[PDB]
RNA sequence: CUGGUGACUAUAGCAAGGAGGUCACACCUGUUCCCAUGCCGAACACAGAAGUUAAGCUCCUUAGCGUCGAUGGUAGUCGAACUUACGUUCCGCUAGAGUAGAACGUUGCCAGG
RNA sequence: UUGGCACCUCGAUGUCGGCUCAUCGCAUCCUGGGGCUGUAGUCGGUCCCAAGGGUUGGGCUGUUCGCCCAUUAAAGCGGUA
RNA sequence: CUGGGGCGGUCGCCUCCUAAAAGGUAACGGAGGCGCUCAAAGGUUCCCUCAGAAUGGUUGGAAAUCAUUCAUAGAGUGUAA
RNA sequence: UUAUUGGAGGUAGAGCACUGUUUGGACGAGGGGCCGUUACCGAAUUCAGACAAACUCCGAAUGCCAAUUAAUUUAACUUGGGAGUCAGAACAUGGGUGAUAAGGUCCGUGUUCGAAAGGGAAACAGCCCAGACCACCAGCUAAGGUCCCAAAAUAUAUGUUAAGUGGAAAAGGAUGUGGCGUUGCCCAGACAACUAGGAUGUUGGCUUAGAAGCAGCCAUCAUUUAAAGAGUGCGUAAUAGCUCACUAGUCGAGUGACACUGCGCCGAAAAUGUACCGGGGCUAAACAUAUUACCGAAGCUGUGGAUUGUCCUUUG
């Protein structure tokens, strides 16, 4: 129930493109306790990790130091490549 | 300063880039000017970079 | 045989803006043609009989919001 | 045969057909479904034929989905005319695909059934398919 | 604080619940007078102060509706290179929808308390 | 083939049918070689290889076509202004 | 004028789309209007607010007129847009 | 021309709030066939999902208009003398029309031709590079190229292709071949092969003339199992008969399924002669990705010269 991702800068088109094709989903955290911070993380971690916690369940996502409780608030997907291509994380308060 | 030289013809380029390349000071493929720079003179490069080469 | 009923059109009107924003207008210059009042006369400008927003003074020309959804020019003195 | 029961304009300019599906990607009612993967014009004699193809293949086990519909009118000119002199009469009605759109949807079979249904379907298309399932 | 009168893209509104009445605002009592109703003193107008906070009105609570609204990503696209492919690549710009969230107003002048 | 377009030719690129002379393609009419057959045999059906050669006289009509008579292993389909 | 000419259609003016978010922009492209009307349907002052629905009510019905509530414009604006 | 700032405007996209188009539901004000309750619910409401040149709650990129505006630049306007032009073409792209036909036709935008020679595209106005004042047996480059025709790499490195693909085409068809992932089984012996079994209620029930595992519908259960389907195919008129699934044994190491992709294959028939690389030829001399050279134009440079301007300046 937990996965890290690694921090973003400002990224052009090909920048993306070539995260997506590596394999990484780029990602938002956003949400209580965490200011916004643009993520990668890796897309078949992510899958097992959703597939283990359900499409509600919380994750431990590593961003930077830091661990954040997050949840998928929602998320980006491309269905004639069957391939995720954008999440939002949703850092729940506790 | 900048050394800008036209490195491409200004044949079959639209008449806008001929116009940013005259008013760079650009005369003969291959011309060169000296120029100071500031964001007025780095909008006509950008705009005809394509045909032109920039050295500090 | 075969003929069209179509093929009719009007002589276009010219309408819309006749001067930019922030530019100086002596008075009387026609500012904006329009039917209705797409936008509306402000300060120092007047609305002709068909609609036509014109200056009434010399200015500088300034469209501006008029409310939440509608819009007008005004025309203000130079200092 | 699908078409409308009316339409403001009969003649109408042919719609674009480049870019991608912009709605009406996912299987949204069945469990699965039949998505295109190249563009085409896609009428509505077309979908009669693939409707039945899957349906009779599925022997009304199951329910299926028509997701596309031929909203838009075509002419075409009389049989040997010269150009002009107005456009031509209605011809057909036809729906626009481009990769990504469902065009058909299944539930109520195996999944097995359901690619041979979606399979008989697609051959009577003008576009390459691929098989899809519920998307989570 | 209350009222009058302004400014501001509803972040200001709607809805629901609750509180108030020397003074003020109302409802309210009347139709002699000015004035009025295509009939009606309902309204407008006027005269007035027995009654009432019931309603209006004002204030308080909230996020159900409406309003506002990122970041990130996506569509589109100026320019360039390649290409003829219902195209590709690079750079800049960059939506709409949606998400987080904001929000049950902020203020100028005047007269009273 | 019926057309669409109007690019060469209007100080002329003669137009249908026939005759004479052919020539080329093969998507093969006959003949040669094969697979399958709901191929018993004799016949056929269908598909594949194959263009070497061969592929008729008459009635009617300007006719090309087409129908008809009588044959033939067969009476191929097309291009060459 | 004309995707040869003829035949058919068209010829001036207004509105929309095509028209590529200034303006302009073609085809025998896609749709419609005009050759008026009004003595108030003009000016000005004052006042007013719709269409529709629900529920009650006689002749009265799904719709006539009356009443309350809801109803932000779906009405109306002489005549096309 | 660019930078900055302001503004007009409704396109691309997007969306369904309006006008229309449209797919599945839910629910039902009310009456009817119905006694209350198993049509229509045509109303209204509601959920989810779509479509639009003449729809819009939204809304770019650009382009456009401006600014006591900055940088670069060199035009601009007025008046008067003289004109020509009013058949345009291709290419690219935004669109109409036509058939998302035309070397078609009509507009928008850009380039080139026209009126442009030179290099490349075999040849080839309109494509790509590039604008010839004159001379040179000098140099550097562009597009495009470097095995021979034919100037320059039989260059370097790592892979792909076997189709002369490269050097013409689609739906669709295929144990061609390469890469990156997910995943089932397996020395408690997997896959394949071979040996043996593969049985009983039972010819399941219905139907049928017959229907016995194996025409068609309904089921798809039990017993001994080291396992065996109310049966995977062949076969019979129906039986019969052969066979498979499944299991045990021999053997001993790998063996299947799915997803996204690189490059190939088939589908592929026309007329004078090979004839869909310009030729030879090529297995790289093809393709992909990097790298370093070189060739290559009337482009640019070098040297001399002509004419006309501008500026320093008598001179030059
Ligand atoms: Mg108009
Ligand atoms: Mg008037
Ligand atoms: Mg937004
Ligand atoms: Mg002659
Ligand atoms: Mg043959
Ligand atoms: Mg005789
Ligand atoms: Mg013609
Ligand atoms: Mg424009
Ligand atoms: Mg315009
Ligand atoms: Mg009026
Ligand atoms: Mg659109
Ligand atoms: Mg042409
Ligand atoms: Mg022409
Ligand atoms: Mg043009
Ligand atoms: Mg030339
Ligand atoms: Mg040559
Ligand atoms: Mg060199
Ligand atoms: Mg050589
Ligand atoms: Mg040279
Ligand atoms: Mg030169």
């Amino acid at each position: 129930s937990l996965k890290s991702i690694i921090r973003q800068g400002k990224q052009t088109r090909s920048d993306l493109k070539q995260l997506r094709k590596s394999g990484k989903v780029p990602a938002v955290v956003y949400g209580y306790g965490t200011k916004n911070v643009s993520v990668k993380v890796d897309e078949v971690e992510f899958i097992k990790v959703i597939r283990e916690v359900g499409r509600n369940g919380v994750i431990e996502l590593g961003v930077g130091s830091k661990t954040i409780k997050v949840m998928v608030a929602d998320y980006q997907f491309d269905p004639l490549k069957n391939q995720i291509t954008h999440i939002d994380f949703l850092a729940i308060n506790m | 300063k900048l050394q800008i030289t036209l490195t491409r013809s200004v044949i079959g380029r639209p008449e806008t880039q001929r116009k940013t390349v005259e008013a760079l000071g650009l005369k003969k493929t291959n011309s060169s000017v000296v120029v100071e720079d500031n964001p007025a003179i780095r909008g006509q490069i950008n705009k005809v970079k394509h045909l032109v080469t920039v050295e500090e | 045989v075969s003929s069209t009923k179509n093929g009719r059109d009007s002589e276009s009107k010219r309408l819309g803006a006749k001067r930019a924003d922030g530019q100086f207008v002596t008075g009387g210059s026609i500012l904006y043609r329009q039917r209705g009042t797409k936008i509306y006369p402000g300060e120092n400008v007047g609305r002709g009989g068909d609609d036509t927003l014109f200056a009434k003074i010399d200015g500088v020309v300034k469209f501006e919001r008029k409310g939440r959804d509608k819009k007008q020019v005004s025309v203000y003195a130079v200092a | 045969m699908l078409l409308p029961k009316r339409v403001k304009y009969r003649r109408q300019h042919r719609p674009k057909t480049t870019g991608r599906s912009k709605g009406g990607n996912y299987v949204t009612f069945g469990e699965f479904g039949l998505q295109a993967t190249t563009t085409s014009w896609i009428t509505s004699r077309q979908i009669e034929s693939a409707r039945i193809a899957m349906t009779r293949y599925m022997k009304r086990g199951g329910k299926v989905w028509i997701k596309i519909f031929p909203h838009t009118p075509y002419t075409k000119k009389p049989l040997e005319v010269r150009m002009g002199a107005g456009k031509g009469a209605v011809e057909g009605w036809i729906a626009v695909v481009k990769p990504g759109r469902i065009l058909f949807e299944v539930a109520g079979v195996s999944e097995e059934v359901a690619r041979e249904a979606l399979r008989l379907a697609s051959h009577k298309l003008p576009v390459k398919t691929k098989f899809v399932k519920r998307e989570e």
